[PDB]
RNA sequence: CGAAGGUGUGCUGUGAGGCAUGCUGGAGGUAUCAGAAGUGCGAAUGCUGACAUAAGUAACGAUAAAGCGGGUGAAAAGCCCGCUCGCCGGAAGACCAAGGGUUCCUGUCCAACGUUAAUCGGGGCAGGGUGAGUCGACCCCUAAGGCGAGGCCGAAAGGCGU
RNA sequence: UAAGGUGAUAUGAACCGUUAUAACCGGCGAUUUCCGAAUGGGGAAACCCAGUGUGUUUCGACACACUAUCAUUAACUGAAUCCAUAGGUUAAUGAGGCGAACCGGGGGAACUGAAACAUCUAAGUACCCCGAGGAAAAGAAAUCAACCGAGAUUCCCCCAGUAGCGGCGAGCGAACGGGGAGCAGCCCAGAGCCUGAAUCAGUGUGUGUGUUAGUGGAAGCGUCUGGAAAGGCGCGCGAUACAGGGUGACAGCCCCGUACACAAAAAUGCACAUGCUGUGAGCUCGAUGAGUAGGGCGGGACACGUGGUAUCCUGUCUGAAUAUGGGGGGACCAUCCUCCAAGGCUAAAUACUCCUGACUGACCGAUAGUGAACCAGUACCGUGAGGGAAAGGCGAAAAGAAC
């Protein structure tokens, strides 16, 4: 990742930014109810996110 | 019998809290002091 | 930088196990390796209810000091000692006595 | 009034406990930790759009994070917002 | 504050001394009078807070030289 | 193949001391001749810590008061259940505020805390628990009084005030 | 830079990575809630409440931006009162607050000493206040000297506890001159002639070099004791490296280093070279700091306490001369010598240490050394300002004692 989202538009970092926080919302309420085995996904999907808006920013206003 | 200490925390607030200690150029040397001695608590807090 | 690494031939300089060969099956931060049948312990593990494990007597291996340690050297049959040199644009490293690359 | 970016920042957990199963199983509320800045409307529109149920009134308390004595040394546990949301009649989940 | 707006004469500190000569701590005031000036430039009066001398080094200067120099260091009038 | 330190012993020096060695200890010590001093303790109602004494003495905190049966438990005068007895009742009951801040409820534990035992507890540990349009706060409004753009005043700091 | 990693108590879980987006180290960026100068208004810090402008496959309410005060500048506006001026609104730019010591300035004690005490001392100290910089302040003679001469300021060593001052008590205490560190000189008080000519600051580029990560870095084996060898013994070897640390006892040759040799994509410091904006060089003819110098009165500063007291500052009252002039040479006068006040700037040698890196100690070694070797400005005490501890060591390795 980074280069591969660098790659994709505007418009489609929003697309991804929203499905990220679905996930990450899902992944929450796994981890809650004590359903998440895999409990390494949650920092992915959190550094994903940044990694995302870390991109928006360099495209906004650059 | 009665003791010294009759709490009330609006009276401590206004007396000795963080904004009095603000107020005035003396209250702010007692924040710089309290600062520089390294103090958890400059004042008493919520 | 480091001259032992994981899955090396060693040989130990110093304590009970002196003269034996080994393989390294982890270095560790503290300057410290794990060496297959090396520095052997024989625990006492406690039991743990969770899990409704018993507790056993358990020989494992202990780390031991990284300088205790020298890279064998197969072709000699002889303890070395590790230095640096380039070689292309990799760095790699060699047999202090025979002045070959590992 | 609402944005999707924060309905799914605002419910936190599911909170479990015996009051938290009769309140679902005699009144069809459900028992949520939500995030501490969230409003009722907030917790109405998250549960509405994630959930897709349908809520009847969302009520709300901040619970006060428990104090432990570590010999001379305080820990203090996090202050938290529960929400009992109430659903309609037609319950689902 | 009892300052000469020409002059900048102001409050200095110094010494009672006795007959015994036991010295005292005091202060020597300027001779401060807030005066009207008319200024012909300006068809207006200009009241300023000036010391006896002030008042002298206006008489010497003229009311616009010593404005111009109120002006020159930001004092306003 | 046992340093310093500790604890004995033998010899030696006028003495402050010194050397040798048994035991303890487990990694450091230092001749000689010089060099520098935080250099020698019994007292200062000295300073800090430890430990005696009195002494298993005084006391155990309102003279409202207990008795028994059953239970739990390793153990029960004290905890739980039961039947009695007694005390307060313009309070020793109930509810607010202030102040405290989880002490609340349930389970579990008993070292320390509880002036005793403690299975019990406001004690330890874990979990749970506080749901508002109309109850309070915030909010609108002002009181004493505070602060106060400009301003007036004052070596500076500041004081007063529209 | 790498074969290992996801900071600690602190395991475990789920995972990431191994030739190069694992991790780790450094340069530059992004993000950076709320309180706090806190700045939209408020407020009992971390909270309460707005105005205006914008967004809404939902254009309710939430989100987002701006809106403090003061100073300078500009535009629009605009009284008493005709013009004007005050006032008013908006915009641009700056400030604000914090923090070691050193530094300049405004104020300024007392205990104490005098064997009492008032002059005097302590002392322009402690403290309060304002302001500033890498230093600050001072500074190119209205200075000294002594008829010979020196040549700004600052700092060091002498002169010298001298000459003096002094209830001539207690005390206070120079300078001239000499030896040194360092050395640098300029501009305005204005016009013309020639014109951007010396210098300085802001800043693009280039090179050198320094910093902020790093890279390589020699040479030992046998035997004895021992749990373990670095120790004893034998024989080798490296050294521009025997500084130091670690490793199961004391290691030049086991490990990290050390001597020596090297390295930067990026940011930055200092030099020169060079581009640009602004500033002005040289020459000739001028000009030469007035409520000032001096004086009376009251104080203060000068080592100098009013003394025979020159010099300096000035709260108050006064008040010149104009280079054929004026100041100083310690009352004062003459003579002579020397300098040119009432405008400004200026590096070095000097002072300091919150902090960063390297190194060092006849400094301490847990009642010592920091208050604090340790989760200490903590626990605890106090309404508060404030006060303020105790507390290090299993072992080589947890092999931390299965049963
Ligand atoms: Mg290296
Ligand atoms: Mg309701
Ligand atoms: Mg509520
Ligand atoms: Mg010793
Ligand atoms: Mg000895
Ligand atoms: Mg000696
Ligand atoms: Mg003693
Ligand atoms: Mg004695
Ligand atoms: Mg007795
Ligand atoms: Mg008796
Ligand atoms: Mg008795
Ligand atoms: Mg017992
Ligand atoms: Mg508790
Ligand atoms: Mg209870
Ligand atoms: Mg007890
Ligand atoms: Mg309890
Ligand atoms: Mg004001
Ligand atoms: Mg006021
Ligand atoms: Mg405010
Ligand atoms: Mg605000
Ligand atoms: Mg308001
Ligand atoms: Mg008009
Ligand atoms: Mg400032
Ligand atoms: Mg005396
Ligand atoms: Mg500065
Ligand atoms: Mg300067
Ligand atoms: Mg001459
Ligand atoms: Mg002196
Ligand atoms: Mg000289
Ligand atoms: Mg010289
Ligand atoms: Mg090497
Ligand atoms: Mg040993
Ligand atoms: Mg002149
Ligand atoms: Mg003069
Ligand atoms: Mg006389
Ligand atoms: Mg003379
Ligand atoms: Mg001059
Ligand atoms: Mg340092
Ligand atoms: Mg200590
Ligand atoms: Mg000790």
């Amino acid at each position: 990742k980074a280069k591969e989202l660098r790659e994709k538009s505007v418009e489609e970092l929003n697309t991804e930014l929203l499905n990220l926080l679905r996930e990450q919302f899902n992944l929450r309420m796994q981890a809650a109810s004590g359903q998440l085995q895999q409990s390494h996904l949650l920092k992915q999907v959190r550094r994903d996110v940044a990694r995302v808006k870390t991109l928006l920013n360099e495209k906004a206003g650059a | 019998m009665k003791r010294t200490f009759q709490p009330s925390v609006l009276k401590r607030n206004r007396s000795h809290g963080f904004r009095a200690r603000m107020a005035t150029k003396n209250g702010r040397q007692v924040l710089a002091r309290r600062r520089a001695k390294g103090r958890a608590r400059l004042t008493v807090s919520k | 930088a480091a001259k032992i690494r994981r899955d090396d031939e060693v040989i130990v300089l110093t304590g009970k196990d002196k003269g034996k060969r080994g393989k390294v099956k982890n270095v560790l931060s503290s300057g410290k390796v794990i060496v297959e049948g090396i520095n052997l312990v024989k625990k006492h593990q406690k039991p743990v209810p969770a899990l409704n494990q018993p507790g056993g007597i358990v020989e494992k291996e202990a780390a031991i000091q990284v300088s205790n340690v020298a890279i064998f050297n197969a072709a000699t049959g002889k303890a070395d000692r590790v230095g640096f040199r380039f070689e292309d644009g990799k760095k790699v490293r060699f047999f202090k006595s025979n002045s070959e690359t590992i | 009034m609402i944005r999707e970016e924060r309905l799914l920042k605002v419910l936190r957990a599911p909170h479990v406990s015996e009051k938290a199963s009769t309140a679902m199983e005699k009144s069809n509320t459900i028992v949520l930790k939500v995030a501490k800045d969230a409003t009722k409307a907030e917790i109405k529109a998250a549960v509405q759009k994630l959930f897709e149920v349908e809520v009847e009134v969302v009520n709300t308390l901040v619970v006060k994070g428990k104090v432990k004595r570590h010999g001379q040394r305080i820990g203090r546990r996090s202050d938290w917002k529960k929400a009992y949301v109430t659903l309609k009649e037609g319950q689902n989940l | 504050s009892r300052v000469c707006q020409v002059t900048g004469k102001r409050p200095v500190t110094g010494n009672n001394r006795s007959h015994a000569l036991n010295a005292t701590k005091r202060r020597f005031l300027p001779n401060l009078h807030s005066h009207r000036f008319w200024v012909e430039s300006e068809k207006r009066f200009v009241t300023l807070r000036v010391s006896a001398k002030g008042m002298r080094v206006i008489d010497k200067k003229g009311i616009d030289t010593v404005l111009a120099e109120l002006r020159a260091r930001g004092e306003k009038y």
